[PDB]
C-alpha cells in the first residue's frame, strides 16, 4: 500500500541503506 | 532520427581504510556503478 525518476544526473546520489529489507523481517 | 542523450557516467569513490597505525592496505568502493567500464 506504500508506493521523481530513478536516474538523475546532476550529482543526486541515492545511497543504499546498510540494513536490507529481509534481516529487518528477521 | 530520435537521440536520447545521457551524460556519460559518474560517481563517487568511497575508500575503505583501517588505521594507518595497524596497516596502509586500502580497498576502493564504485558506488552505483556496474564495474565493465572501470578504468576511467
Amino acid at each position: 500500500k506504500v508506493t521523481i525518476c530513478a536516474q538523475k544526473f546532476n550529482g543526486l546520489t541515492v545511497l543504499p541503506p546498510l540494513l536490507t529489507d529481509e534481516m529487518i523481517a528477521q | 532520427e530520435i537521440l536520447d542523450i545521457t551524460p556519460c557516467s559518474f560517481g563517487g569513490v568511497s575508500v575503505i581504510t583501517p588505521g594507518t597505525n595497524t596497516s596502509n592496505q586500502v580497498a576502493v568502493l564504485y558506488q552505483d556503478v556496474n564495474c565493465t567500464e572501470v578504468p576511467v
